[PDB]
């Protein structure tokens, strides 16, 4: 498995090396559990990866069915967690393992392991967030989100709420770290992550419009990779703005839902999605504009969509915008990952042109698709 | 929030030459464009006013001359809408602007992304292309739109800020001065054919083929003596210290005419293979 | 003859009218320069544009406004006085019946003869974007002057921000020597004799070089001269290193 990445150039063969493998590991003689994980990760095959769980129903055990499935759902790609799940129901499952892969303990392992021994040392934190109240939100970012650090995963809301008046400091655009901060502390809630931004949801209003959209991205800091049931949550918060806005922080509400969407569909490719942040783009939106293409490019992530990509291409040499053509560059690093030479046609529109935006993320293009193994000509 | 002015190759250029002469004697110019608050902000034509006695004003803006103008250039697409203006100042260690101080006010009323610039160098100039813009503010800076979000902020480190005078409060009440410039296809291809180094073009195939070759008369006539030349700048150096060490006070000597002499023989060998590179027609 | 001097802000704004209106082939635009035709030497210290409407189909339909150029030098007569018209640009590289005519229209407020200037808004081939021509009769003929590159000071200094040997000759100098053969080909064919007569001369500057053979490795022989130079050079980059190599041995006895 180690040599084969570093040394079989071709795809198809490697693939054909993990499937001799699972053969003689079917049986199960007390074997390694861990060499037939890194076989369907890998291959991301629906048939392999079903046919293990198989084996688990014929020989039970609880303690080595565990350790397989608490492996899987950590190193599985956001397309192999669907298999697992809506895929594994069709076709037959284990009710002692289908909440496993369905992140309810895994993400209890974040919660819980974090909270028995955690030490802010609240002496030294408090030096510096007490030395002013200025310098306008660089100061606060600092403060809110080094403070979101120590917390995350222990859900402790001390920041916004035992410490008033840090948060009375903040301005407008500021509010948004301090919403989002608690998206980091409140990290793995899969239930009542949704009730930490409960007075800042839509249709509970909110003190400003402007620290509203901050709570629709802090859902995406918390339930992405499992956002599903945030979907057509966040989604029709989107379509409803996606016609026009006459106020500013109008999008700002968006802002925080084009990358609250993309961080719980990041991963897995969705045309719902990518055409309701395509009106949006449509708009030529200077702050929400941004967020659209990260979150269509989150969305694209693996192979993408070949047609998406010369299609978000055009839109940045048609629209000559600052956080638009900033938002694509990165969008279009994304929609390309681990294609290694496939993307190159994408790269050489990019060096080609003497544009600062397109030379920005043409580097970060090459950085995903020839991660991993390392490449000469990279 | 604060705006930033992305300013053209060609804009930026027309500002410095307008406001360039003379140290005492100011002027100002009309600055149109297409941007929308916050973002997509731009610079696309600049042109000069007319000035009246008191020089830089509100009332100095003719509407005549300008109606005229919208209809000129609306053909070529230089007419857009009046994004501000620019001037000309001898400049002081604050307040560039000896005449307009609260004009900027009045300004306002007209536009409110109006601002005025003001060229600190006045053919100071060391290349870096240092100017200076207006913003008024007046009552503010509390509990408003956040300005320093966006690039370069926090300007006043030490005593040296822009002027060096200004340090933190800047003109009036941390304005912010942000300034950046961008160039499109056609500026960068033209730029490179018109001045970069030194412009040799307009003949491609004649710049060294004339210069080295039919400008011998003037440059290498009398090569012989040349070649003397060369032997005159080690004579300067090679005759002084060959004890490496300091006695007649050198050090690099060897290599004081190592590199003026490595162009002499690069030089003579380009026109060595210029010289069969003239192709008169030979064989046999 | 006479000679221009074109400012490098002039030629870059020119270009930059053909990409703001999406013109295409059908319409071309007409502009004015400014600066001083009384020397021999025309500068061109600043440029305008005019709203000039042209039929592609019909070279007898053009339109231009003398009106607008009056109100535009009386707002120049408050900025600068010594700014006069010393004549007109247009674009594209075809001469057609519209835009011979109306240089006698800027004739009228200039009173030396107006600069003519074919700018080439695709910027296809060599250097030069736009040729600097002037009108003389004997029919009008166009002849071609020295065009040259060179502005004030601060104009000068403010282009390096914006933009922060032997083969770059020869890789420009091959495709000459093509291009010249192609004017001879596509020459014949519009004739089926002024041109061929003036090139036969120019061509015209082994029977006397005979004896001219020993200058041309006499010159080579005295480059060899600087080879010599490039030897003792070359003995000199030997001399270099030996200063740190020997302080090499010395530092392993303190170390």
């Amino acid at each position: 498995l180690t040599l084969a990445i570093t040394t079989v150039t071709n795809s198809k063969f490697r693939s054909s090396i993990l499937r001799k493998s699972f053969d003689f590991l079917m049986n199960m003689p007390n074997c390694d559990y861990l060499t037939l994980n890194k076989v369907v990760v890998n291959l991301n095959d629906a048939g392999l990866a079903l046919q293990l769980f198989k084996k688990l129903k014929e020989e039970n055990d609880e303690g080595l069915s565990a350790q397989i499935a608490f492996d899987l759902v950590s190193s599985a790609s956001q397309q192999l967690l669907e298999i697992l799940v809506t895929e594994l129901t069709a076709q037959g499952y284990d009710p002692a393992l289908l909440n496993i892969l369905s992140g309810l303990p895994t993400c209890d392992y974040y919660n819980t392991f974090l909270l028995n021994n955690k030490n802010i040392d609240i002496g030294l934190l408090n030096k510096s967030k007490s030395s002013l109240d200025g310098k306008f939100s660089l100061f606060h970012t600092a403060v809110s989100v080094a403070n979101g650090f120590m917390h995350a995963g222990t859900t402790d809301n001390s920041f916004i709420k035992a410490n008033l008046p840090w948060l009375g400091k903040a301005q407008n655009w500021a509010k948004f770290t301090a919403t989002a901060s608690l998206g980091v502390i409140h990290k793995g809630n899969l239930l009542e992550g949704k009730k930490v931004m409960a007075p800042y949801l839509p249709g509970s209003r909110a003190s400003s419009r402007f620290i509203k959209g901050g709570s629709l991205y802090g859902l995406g800091l918390i339930y992405a990779g499992f956002g599903r049931d945030t979907t057509d949550y966040l989604k029709n918060i989107i379509v409803e703005n996606s016609g026009t806005s006459g106020d500013e922080d109008v999008d700002v509400l968006l802002h925080g839902a084009s990358l609250g969407i993309g961080l719980a569909a990041m991963g897995s490719a969705n045309i719902e999605v990518y055409e309701a942040l395509k009106e949006v783009l449509y708009n030529d939106s200077a702050t929400s504009g941004e967020a659209a293409a990260l979150g269509m490019g989150l969305c694209m992530l693996g192979t993408g969509k070949p047609e998406a990509i010369h299609d978000m291409f055009t839109y940045s040499q048609e629209t000559q915008h600052g956080n638009i053509t900033r938002g694509l560059a990165v969008g279009l690093a994304l929609i390309n990952y681990g294609r290694q030479e496939l993307a190159d046609d994408l790269i050489t529109k990019m060096l080609a042109s003497d544009e600062s935006l397109l030379r920005y993320g043409g580097a970060f293009t090459i950085a995903l698709a020839y991660a991993g193994t390392g490449n000469n000509s990279a | 929030t604060k705006e930033t002015v992305y300013i053209s190759s060609i804009a930026l250029l027309k500002m410095l030459k307008h406001g360039r002469a003379g140290v005492p004697m100011e002027v100002m110019g009309l600055m149109l464009g297409e941007f929308v608050d916050d973002y997509t902000v731009n610079v696309v034509d600049v042109f000069a006013m007319p000035q009246s006695g008191t020089g830089v004003s509100v009332e100095a803006v003719d509407d005549v001359f300008q109606a005229k103008m919208m209809d000129m250039l609306k053909q070529t697409g230089r007419d857009q809408m009046v994004v501000g203006w620019y001037h000309s100042h001898p400049g002081f260690g604050c307040w560039l602007s000896s005449v307009d101080v609260n004009t900027q006010k009045s300004f306002e009323q007209l536009n409110s992304r109006a601002v005025a610039v003001v060229v600190d160098p006045i053919q100071s100039v060391k290349g870096k292309v240092v100017i200076d813009a207006f913003r008024l503010i007046d009552t503010g800076a509390l509990i408003n739109n956040l300005e320093p979000r966006q690039t370069t902020s926090n300007t006043g480190l030490l005593n040296k800020a822009n002027i060096q005078a200004l340090i933190h409060g800047l003109n009036r009440h941390y304005y912010s001065l942000n300034i950046d410039y961008h160039k499109t296809a056609k500026e960068t291809k033209m730029l490179m054919n018109l001045h970069k180094e030194q412009w040799q073009s307009g003949l491609k195939m004649y710049d060294y083929e004339e210069k080295e070759e039919s400008n011998l008369a003037a440059t290498k006539s009398m090569v012989k003596i040349a070649e003397q030349y060369s032997k005159r700048i080690e004579e300067e150096k090679e005759l002084t210290e060959e004890e490496l060490k300091t006695r007649y006070v050198g050090r690099q000597d060897p290599k004081k005419h190592l590199s003026e002499t490595a162009d002499e023989t690069l030089e003579n060998n380009i026109v060595s293979v210029l010289t069969a590179g003239v192709n008169s027609v030979a064989i046999k | 003859h006479e000679k221009v001097t074109i400012a490098p802000l002039v030629l870059l704004s020119a270009l930059d009218h053909y990409e703001r209106t999406q013109t295409k082939e059908n319409k071309r635009c007409v502009g004015v320069i400014l600066g001083d035709a009384n020397s021999s030497t025309i500068r061109v210290t600043n440029s305008f544009a005019l709203p000039f409407e042209e039929d592609e189909k019909n070279s007898d339909v053009w339109f231009l406004d003398h009106n607008y150029i009056e109100n535009m030098n009386e707002m120049c007569k408050k900025i600068n006085a010594k700014e006069k018209l010393i004549g007109w640009y247009h674009s594209g590289p075809k001469l057609r019946a519209s835009d011979l005519k109306i240089n006698e229209l800027f004739k009228k407020y200039t009173q030396n003869n107006p600069l003519l200037l074919i700018v080439d808004v695709k910027q296809q081939g060599v250097g030069l974007p736009t040729d600097a021509y002037v009108a003389i009769e004997q029919e009008k003929t166009f002849l071609h002057l020295p065009c040259t590159i060179e502005a004030e000071e601060a104009e000068e200094i403010g282009v390096e921000h914006l933009l922060r040997i032997r083969l770059t000759n020869q890789l420009k100098s091959l495709k000459g020597l093509q291009s010249k053969l192609k004017d001879v080909v596509e020459y014949l064919d519009k004739v089926i004799h002024t041109i061929l007569g003036k090139l036969q001369d120019v061509f015209n500057l082994n029977n006397l070089q005979k004896a001219l053979t020993v200058k041309t490795n006499d010159e080579l022989m005295v480059i060899y001269i600087s080879n010599l130079v490039r030897s003792i050079i070359a003995f000199d980059d030997l001399i270099e290193n030996k200063i740190q190599n020997k302080k090499i041995q010395e530092q392993r006895v303190k170390d």
